[PDB]
C-alpha cells in the first residue's frame, strides 16, 4: 500500500536523529588513551578428543570447565585447568551448531539442525547425565542458545525469530519476531534483562526479555552477522559478520561507534568475544587465526594464531583469566 | 683421493637421514598424516632411518678405509644390522604395496576392516622376516673361510644360506610386489576406461592423462625398487656359486652395494616426498 | 501483506521514540569503564606465573 | 598430581577417552550421504525405496533434519535429508563438508510444471540452478553427485502429451522418452564445471526393488576405490 512512504519517512528520521547524535567519532575519543601494546598470548592447554569441526563451546561461570560441541555428537564437559574430561554427553543429533553452559552449573544445552533445543542435566542423583528437556518449536536449525537462568533459556533459530523458553514447561514463553533473515548469534546481558541478536539482514536488533519487543536496531554491516557479544558494562556489543569487519554498538547511542577492519581480512568473523575489562575484542575468524582487537582504538594488539582450521568459536572466562578457542581441526586452545 | 669418497658417502648417509628423519617427524607431529597408509610410509621412514644412522656409516668406513677396523664381533654385528634392516626395507615395500592393493581392489574392506592394527601386523611381519633372514647366518649356516681374513668383512657365502637369503629378502618380494602392482595397475585401467562432441573430447583426454599418470607412477615405483636393489640380488647369487672364472670388480661391486644402500635414500623421495599430503604438512611446519 | 506493514510502521515509530545521548558521553562511559576495570584484566596485563592457573598450579 | 581426586579424575578422563576413541572408529565406518533436491522432487520416493528391506542397521519429531541409516552388502550408509530445512542454505551447507557423495534427487516430470511462488519459473530451471549451485560449491570441490531422475513414467505420459520445447527453448528433436531423457541428463551433466575433480552418476529411477540402492552402492564403492586411485597416485 502507501505504508511504504511513512516507513522510509521514519527510517530517514531516525537517521537523521542517528546523525545528529554524532558529535565525536570513538577514535577521537580514544587517541589520547595510550595503546594496549602487542598482546602475546601461547596456547596453555590443548584440549584434545573431538573427532570432527567444533562448532561452539561456552565456559563456566567457575571459570574452569567448559562444554563444546562438535559434529561428532559429543558434548565434552572438560577441566580447563587438568584437561579431565568431566563429561561426554552423546548427542541424539550429530548436527550439533551451538552449545551452552547453565550459569549455576548444572544444565548444559545444545543444538542444531535439528529444530531442538536439548538440554541435559549434569549434576544429578545417579551421576549419570541424562536430556533433561528437548524444547521443540522452532521451524529452522537452531543458531545459538544461552541460559537466561537455571529454569530459562533463549534461543535463537533460523527461522529468523528468537524464543524465550521455560524450561520446566518446555514452550515458549516469548517469542521475539522482528528478523527479516537466519539469525546466527545471541549474547545475554550481564543483567540478563536484555539480548541482542545477529541475524543474515545484516543487521542487530536489542530485544526486552520480559516485554518481548524490539528496543532498538543497528544496520550497519554489509553481509549476514556471524557473532554478536555484550561488552562488559552491558551497554555495548560487538559483531562479527562475513564483512570481515567487526563493528561496535553503542545502546544509548543507538549506532555504530567503531569498525575493527584491516586491508590483509577479506575473511569472515565466525565468532567475537571480549575480555573482563572489555578493553580487548577477541574475533575468530575464517583465516585459521584469532586476531585481538583493542576495543578502543581499533588496532590489532595480537594473533591468537595456533589453529589448523577456521576457528568457528571462542570464549573468555568470567574471571578473565583465559581464552578458549575451537576451531574445525577438532581442538579446543585455551590461550591465557 | 680417499677425501672425495668419504665426502661422497658422507652427504649421501645425510641426505638419507635427514629425509627419514623429516619424514618421521611429519607423521608424528601432525593429526592429518596419522592414517594406516601415513603409519607404513612412517615404518618404512624409521626403518631406512635405522639402515642409515645403523648401517651406512659402518658401511662407508668400510669402503674408504678398504679393509674393515672395527673387529670381528663389530663385523659380524654390522652385517647382521646390514641383512635385517636392508631385508625390512625392502618387505616394508612390498607390505606398502599390499596395503594398496587391499584399498584399491577392496573398497568395503577398506571401509570396514581397515585399522592401524593391521598396519602394525604387516610392519612386525616385515621385521620378522628380516630377522629371519639376518639371524640364520648367527648360528650356523657360517664357513671358516668368512673368519680366514681378519681384514675383511663379507656376507656368508654358503650355498643354502645364499639361495634362502637371496630369495627371502629380494625374489619373493620382488615377485609379490610386480604381481600386486600389476593387479593394482589393471585395476586402475579398468576404473579409468569406464556439444557432445567436446565433452567425449575433454572426457578422451583426460582418460589418456590418467593413463599416461598411472604408468608414469608404477613406473617410478617398480623401476626405483629394481634399478637399486635387482643390480645387488642377481651379483649376491650369481658370485658365491660361481668361485670362479667370475671376478668382480671392486668399483663395479661397491657401486652396486651403494645403489642398493641409496634406495633407503629414494625410498622416503618417492613414497613420502611426491604425495600432497606430505607437501603440505612440510610447507606447514617450514 | 497490509498487515505486516502496519506492524513494520509501528515498529519504526516505537524506535524512533526512544530517547538518545550524545555519541561523546557514550564513548567517554566506555572508556572509562575501560580504564577502572584495567587493573582486573589477566588478558591486558600478563599476570605472574605464581597465581596465573593454567601455567602453574 | 598424586591426590586421590586427581587420580580418579585422571582415570574418568582416560575412560572417557576411550570411550570416545571407539564412538569415533564405529563412526568411521559409515559411509554418508547428503540427499538434496527441490520440494515434491521424489526423494520421499527414493528414500522409501531404499529402506523397504533394511533400516536402522519420549524423543520429539525434529522436523529439520532426516536420518536415514541402512547397510547394503556389509556397507554402513547414513543418508541426510535436508529438504525439511527451509533457510538460507549456505549457513549450514559447510556441514556436510567431507560427505562421501551427495545424492541429488529431480522429478523428470515438472518440466511442463512451475513454481507455486510464481508461474514464470519452470521446476526443472529450479532444479537446474539447485544442481549448479551445490555441484559447484567450494565444499563440494572433490565430492561426486549422484543424480537421480524420477518419475520416467510420468515424463514419458507427459512429453506424449505435451512437447518438451516449453522447458527447454533450444532444444530440437523427435519427441519419446529416449531422446528426451537423455537431452535432459546430458543438461545436467553440462552444469559440472568441476569434471577433473568429480563425477556424476546418473540413474534414472526404477520402481525394481533394488536397482536404486545397488546403483547407490556402485557408486559410493566407485568413489571409494577412485579416492584409493588418487591417494597412491593412481588417478
Ligand atoms: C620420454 C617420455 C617420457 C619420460 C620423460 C620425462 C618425464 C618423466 C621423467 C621421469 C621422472 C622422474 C621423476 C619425476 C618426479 C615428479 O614429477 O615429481 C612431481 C614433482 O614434485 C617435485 O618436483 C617435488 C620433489 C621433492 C623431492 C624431495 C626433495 C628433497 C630430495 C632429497 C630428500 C632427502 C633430503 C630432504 C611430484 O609427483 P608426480 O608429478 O610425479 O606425480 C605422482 C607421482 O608420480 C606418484 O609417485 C605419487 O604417488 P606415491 O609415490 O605412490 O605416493 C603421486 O602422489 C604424485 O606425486
Ligand atoms: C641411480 C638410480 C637408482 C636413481 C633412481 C632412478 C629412477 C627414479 C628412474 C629409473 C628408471 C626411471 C623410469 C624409466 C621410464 C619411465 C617411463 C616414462 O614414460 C612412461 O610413462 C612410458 C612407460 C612405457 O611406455 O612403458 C615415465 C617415467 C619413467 C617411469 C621413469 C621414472 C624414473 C625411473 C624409475
Ligand atoms: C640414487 C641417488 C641418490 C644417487 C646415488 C649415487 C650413489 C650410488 C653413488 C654416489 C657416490 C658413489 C661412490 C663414489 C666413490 C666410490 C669409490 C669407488 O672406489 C673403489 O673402491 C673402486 C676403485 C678403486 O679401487 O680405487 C667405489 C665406488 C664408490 C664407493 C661409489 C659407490 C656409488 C656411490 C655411493
Ligand atoms: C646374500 O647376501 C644378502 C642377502 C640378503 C640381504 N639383505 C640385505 C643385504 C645387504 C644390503 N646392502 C649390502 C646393500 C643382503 C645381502
Amino acid at each position: 500500500d502507501q505504508l511504504r512512504q511513512e516507513a522510509e519517512q521514519l527510517k530517514n528520521q531516525i537517521r537523521d536523529a542517528r546523525k545528529a547524535c554524532a558529535d565525536a567519532t570513538l577514535s577521537q575519543i580514544t587517541n589520547n588513551i595510550d595503546p594496549v601494546g602487542r598482546i602475546q598470548m601461547r596456547t596453555r592447554r590443548t584440549l584434545r578428543g573431538h573427532l570432527a569441526k567444533i562448532y561452539a563451546m561456552h565456559w563456566g561461570t567457575d571459570s574452569r570447565l567448559l562444554v563444546s560441541a562438535s559434529q561428532d555428537g559429543k558434548l565434552i564437559i572438560w577441566d580447563s585447568y587438568t584437561t579431565n574430561k568431566v563429561h561426554a554427553i552423546p548427542l541424539r543429533s550429530s548436527w550439533v551448531m551451538t552449545c551452552a553452559y547453565a550459569p549455576s552449573g548444572n544444565y548444559v544445552a545444545c543444538g542444531g539442525l535439528d529444530n531442538i533445543c536439548s538440554i541435559y542435566n549434569l549434576k544429578t542423583r545417579e551421576g549419570n547425565v541424562r536430556v533433561s528437556r528437548e524444547l521443540a518449536g522452532h521451524t529452522g536449525y537452531l543458531s545459538c542458545c544461552r541460559f537466561l537462568d537455571d529454569n530459562q533459556i533463549v534461543t535463537s533459530s533460523g527461522d529468523t525469530t528468537c524464543a524465550l523458553w521455560d524450561i520446566e514447561t518446555g514452550q515458549q514463553t516469548t517469542t521475539f519476531t522482528g528478523h527479516t533473515g537466519d539469525v546466527m548469534s545471541l549474547s545475554l546481558a550481564p543483567d540478563t534483562r536484555l539480548f541482542v541478536s545477529g541475524a543474515c539482514d545484516a543487521s542487530a536488533k536489542l530485544w526486552d526479555v520480559r516485554e518481548g519487543m524490539c528496543r532498538q536496531t543497528f544496520t550497519g554491516h554489509e553481509s549476514d552477522i556471524n557473532a554478536i557479544c555484550f561488552f562488559p558494562n552491558g551497554n555495548a556489543f560487538a559483531t562479527g559478520s562475513d564483512d570481515a569487519t567487526c563493528r561496535l554498538f553503542d545502546l544509548r547511542a543507538d549506532q555504530e561507534l567503531m569498525t575493527y577492519s584491516h586491508d590483509n581480512i577479506i575473511c569472515g568473523i565466525t565468532s567475537v568475544s571480549f575480555s573482563k575489562s572489555g578493553r580487548l575484542l577477541l574475533a575468530g575468524y575464517d583465516d585459521f587465526n584469532c586476531n585481538v582487537w583493542d576495543a578502543l582504538k581499533a588496532d590489532r594488539a595480537g594473533v591468537l594464531a595456533g589453529h589448523d582450521n577456521r576457528v568457528s568459536c571462542l570464549g573468555v572466562t568470567d574471571d578473565g583469566m583465559a581464552v578458549a578457542t575451537g576451531s574445525w581441526d577438532s581442538f579446543l586452545k585455551i590461550w591465557n | 683421493y680417499q677425501v672425495i669418497t668419504s665426502l661422497l658417502l658422507g652427504t649421501l648417509i645425510f641426505c638419507a637421514v635427514l629425509g627419514n628423519a623429516c619424514v618421521v617427524a611429519a607423521i608424528a607431529l601432525e593429526r592429518s598424516l596419522q592414517n594406516v597408509a601415513n603409519y607404513l610410509i612412517g615404518s618404512l621412514a624409521v626403518t631406512d632411518l635405522m639402515v642409515s644412522v645403523l648401517v651406512l656409516p659402518m658401511a662407508a668406513l668400510y669402503q674408504v678405509l678398504n679393509k674393515w677396523t672395527l673387529g670381528q664381533v663389530t663385523c659380524d654385528l654390522f652385517i647382521a644390522l646390514d641383512v635385517l634392516c636392508c631385508t625390512s626395507s625392502i618387505w616394508h615395500l612390498c607390505a606398502i604395496a599390499l596395503d594398496r592393493y587391499w584399498a584399491i581392489t577392496d573398497p568395503i574392506d577398506y571401509v570396514n576392516k581397515r585399522t592401524p592394527r593391521r598396519a602394525a601386523a604387516l610392519i612386525s611381519l616385515t621385521w620378522l622376516i628380516g630377522f629371519l633372514i639376518s639371524i640364520p647366518p648367527m648360528l650356523g649356516w657360517r664357513t671358516p673361510e668368512d673368519r680366514s681374513d681378519p681384514d675383511a668383512c663379507t656376507i656368508s657365502k654358503d650355498h643354502g644360506y645364499t639361495i634362502y637369503s637371496t630369495f627371502g629378502a629380494f625374489y619373493i618380494p620382488l615377485l609379490l610386489m610386480l604381481v600386486l602392482y600389476g593387479r593394482i595397475f589393471r585395476a586402475a585401467r579398468f576404473r579409468i576406461r569406464k556439444k557432445n562432441e567436446r565433452n567425449a573430447e575433454a572426457k578422451r583426454k583426460m582418460a589418456l592423462a590418467r593413463e599416461r599418470k598411472t604408468v608414469k607412477t608404477l613406473g617410478i615405483i617398480m623401476g626405483t625398487f629394481i634399478l637399486c636393489w635387482l643390480p645387488f640380488f642377481i651379483v649376491a647369487l650369481v658370485l658365491p656359486f660361481c668361485e670362479s672364472s667370475c671376478h668382480m670388480p671392486t668399483l663395479l661391486g661397491a657401486i652396486i652395494n651403494w645403489l642398493g644402500y641409496s634406495n633407503s635414500l629414494l625410498n622416503p623421495v618417492i613414497y613420502a616426498y611426491f604425495n600432497k599430503d606430505f607437501q603440505n604438512a612440510f610447507k606447514k611446519i617450514i | 501483506s497490509i498487515a505486516q506493514a502496519r506492524k513494520l510502521v509501528e515498529q519504526l515509530k516505537m524506535e524512533a521514540n526512544i530517547d538518545r545521548i550524545k555519541v561523546s558521553k557514550a564513548a567517554a562511559d566506555l572508556m572509562a569503564y575501560c580504564e577502572a576495570h584495567a587493573k582486573e584484566d589477566p588478558l591486558l596485563t600478563p599476570v605472574p606465573a605464581s597465581e596465573n592457573p593454567f601455567r602453574e598450579k | 598430581t598424586l591426590s586421590a581426586e586427581d587420580k580418579a579424575a585422571v582415570e574418568r578422563s582416560k575412560m572417557i577417552d576411550r570411550n570416545l576413541r571407539e564412538d569415533g572408529e564405529k563412526a568411521a565406518r559409515e559411509v554418508k550421504l547428503l540427499l538434496l533436491g527441490a520440494g515434491e522432487s521424489g526423494k520421499n520416493t527414493i528414500v522409501k525405496q531404499m529402506k523397504i528391506i533394511h533400516e536402522a542397521g519420549t524423543r520429539v519429531k525434529t522436523t529439520g533434519i532426516v536420518e536415514t541409516h541402512f547397510t547394503f552388502k556389509d556397507l554402513h550408509f547414513k543418508m541426510f535429508d535436508v529438504g525439511a530445512q527451509r533457510s538460507e542454505r549456505k549457513k549450514w551447507i559447510h556441514c556436510f563438508e567431507g560427505v562421501t557423495a551427495i545424492i541429488f534427487c529431480v522429478a523428470l516430470s515438472d518440466y511442463d510444471l512451475v513454481l507455486a511462488e510464481d508461474e514464470e519459473m519452470n521446476r526443472m530451471h529450479a532444479s537446474m540452478k539447485l544442481f549448479d549451485s551445490i555441484c559447484n560449491n567450494k565444499w563440494f570441490t572433490d565430492t561426486s553427485i549422484i543424480l537421480f531422475l524420477n518419475k520416467k513414467d510420468l515424463f514419458e505420459e507427459k512429453i506424449k502429451k505435451s512437447p518438451l520445447t516449453i522447458c527447454y527453448p533450444e532444444y530440437a528433436g523427435s519427441n519419446t522418452y529416449e531422446e528426451a531423457a537423455a537431452y535432459i541428463q546430458c543438461q545436467f551433466e553440462d552444469l559440472n564445471k568441476r569434471k577433473d575433480t568429480k563425477e556424476i552418476y546418473t540413474h534414472f529411477t526404477c520402481s525394481t526393488d533394488t536397482k536404486n540402492v545397488q546403483f547407490v552402492f556402485d557408486a559410493v564403492t566407485d568413489v571409494i576405490i577412485k579416492n584409493n586411485l588418487k591417494d597412491c597416485g593412481l588417478f
